[PDB]
RNA sequence: UUGGCGGAAAGGCCUUGGGUGCUUGCUGGCGAAUUGCAAUGUCAUUUUGCGUGGGGAUAAAUCAUUUGUAUACGACUUAGAUGUACAACGGGGUAUUGUAAGCAGUAGAGUAGCCUUGUUGUUACGAUCUGCUGAGAUUAAGCCUUUGUUGUCUGAUUUGU
RNA sequence: GUGAACAGCCUCUAGUUGAUAGAAUAAUGUAGAUAAGGGAAGUCGGCAAAAUAGAUCCGUAACUUCGGGAUAAGGAUUGGC
RNA sequence: GAAAUUGUUGAAAGGGAAGGGCAUUUGAUCAGAC
């Protein structure tokens, strides 16, 4: 239905990663982008891009970055639709430095 | 509040503090107000 | 509310610390004031 | 079949403290439940007074593997398969009342009380 | 119906007034039979349900989500329908380390070349040094605070004297 | 490549990414570790662990079958430019 | 197409076993006799 926004966040994965084993650090942070969309979009399933699974593991299995900025979007669903409407798609953002931003609403053009 | 009655030559005594520890917990602490480390340290960059 | 240190000043004859500086240990526990709302009357039975 | 099994607070709707959710077993049901719901539409049942009034579960023969013990022995590994039947039916008003006379035997004392009663009242 | 008393588990006791039935206090009239020669010869109170007709009132709990003062799992303790609400970020504070990258310097053991033939001659290399710089980085994951930005707030099951 | 080294560690060619997975991080375990002051008082017993350790220079006892003991013991140094 | 063993429905009982004996109450069922 309504409400196919796009947004900018920061995702501290500093406080998420916190004790967190070596050899699952990346791995764990990929579900933990996946529970944070679902609490900022509300939608079940959460994809991923495969740049984004790069940045994730660009410094290895336990070199993830403090923060992470991202682009959640929320879309409609297709191709034999599931129970879900409605999904959200992650992209990675291209920053200097992801700290010191605010979240902000990407127009729809 | 007490259930009995205590002299106990420890009870007794009128206890009149002479200073207060305000320093953080959070870390060793240095200084007790924000206008003591201020004095203590100077001027820093965050400041105008 | 947290434990914090203090000093004051021990009072008590025939110690060797008497009228001399002792560096304390409290615990500051945060009470507002209480709403009184109710009363309940207790009578004395053979059974408590 | 729950002996040290673990407890979950979604069995107090039931009003137990052990509780799990069998997928495997659950899908079994789900697609026998589809296939007697086809076979109650193509009967021309209504569908929406359905209920399960029969279902039963009971032993399939052994399927047979092999495991290796320390010290070289051999133990089997045995699957228990299982037989699933299940029945659905319409639900109905009651069955039915007025039962049988059952005929009432009176001695001659009894009858003469009854009789008494009679006499002495409206 | 009037007025009291009783909290040990009072839940009952006493009392005022009127109405009503009976009265074996005394004297009369009618009825009983056939249950057949006895057969407990059925008269008590427990709970529940379905009906009427007459009043009375219009909730919660659990699951799921959430917190960590809790925790093996259960369990515990918080929060959530429009607000000194909750959350994700950002800001500030508090802490840890010890002075970031970049740029500049007539700093630098010295070496080599250049001619404009030195006299601070310049250039090339050069661990390190000084200044911007108690800077920079991290800071709740079980730290504190918030006039900022953004979002969220009606899904499931069950319970009745 | 480091390095005395077909050591140990990292990489190229080539080959794998195979061993049921998911969530939490109680006790007790297996494996790996660190501890103030003391320093074997523990224990049958220093069992286990720790310490020493490469190279260069200096120095090296008793005893001896004169070959050894000996790396005896015991000191110093170690980077970069 | 037995038994051990098992599922479903029905009935009953169950305060740290169960099962048994004598006797009877209660519930279910039943033959004979007329």
């Amino acid at each position: 239905l309504k409400d196919v926004v796009t947004r900018e966040y920061t995702i501290n994965l500093h406080k998420r990663l916190h004790g967190v084993s070596f050899k699952k650090r990346a791995p764990r942070a990929v579900k933990e982008i996946k529970k944070f969309a679902k609490l900022h979009m509300g939608t079940d399933d959460v994809r991923l891009a495969p740049e984004l699974n790069q940045a994730i593991w660009k410094r290895g299995v336990k070199g993830v970055e403090y923060r992470l900025r991202l682009r959640i979007s929320r879309k409609r669903n297709e191709e034999e639709d599931a129970k879900n409407p409605l999904f959200s798609y992650v992209e990675p953002v291209l920053v200097a430095s992801a700290k010191g931003l605010q979240t902000v609403v990407v127009e729809e053009d | 509040k007490s259930l009995y009655t205590n002299t106990s030559r420890k009870a007794l005594e009128e206890v009149s503090l002479k200073w207060i520890d305000t320093a953080s917990k959070f870390g060793k602490g240095r200084f007790q107000t924000p206008a003591e480390k201020h004095a203590f340290m100077g001027t820093l960059k965050k400041d105008l | 509310a947290g434990m914090t240190t203090i000093v004051r000043d021990l009072d008590r004859p025939g110690s060797k610390f008497h009228k001399r500086e002792v560096v304390e240990a409290v615990t500051v526990v945060d009470t507002p004031p209480v709403v009184v709302v109710g009363v309940v009357g207790y009578v004395e039975t053979p059974r408590g | 079949f729950n002996s040290s099994i673990g407890r979950t607070a979604q069995g107090k709707e039931f009003g137990v403290t052990k509780a799990r959710w069998p997928a495997k077993s659950v899908k079994f049901v789900q697609g026998l439940l589809q296939n007697a719901a086809a076979n109650a539409e193509a009967k021309g049942l209504d569908a929406t007074k359905l209920y399960v009034s029969h279902i039963q579960v009971n032993q399939a023969p052994k399927q047979r593997r092999r495991t290796y013990r320390a010290h070289g022995r051999i133990n089997k590994y045995e699957s228990s398969p299982s037989h699933i039947e299940l029945v659905v039916t319409e639900k109905e008003e009651a069955v039915a009342k007025a039962a049988e006379k059952k005929v009432v035997r009176l001695t001659s004392r009894q009858r003469g009380r009854i009789a008494a009663q009679k006499r002495i009242a409206a």
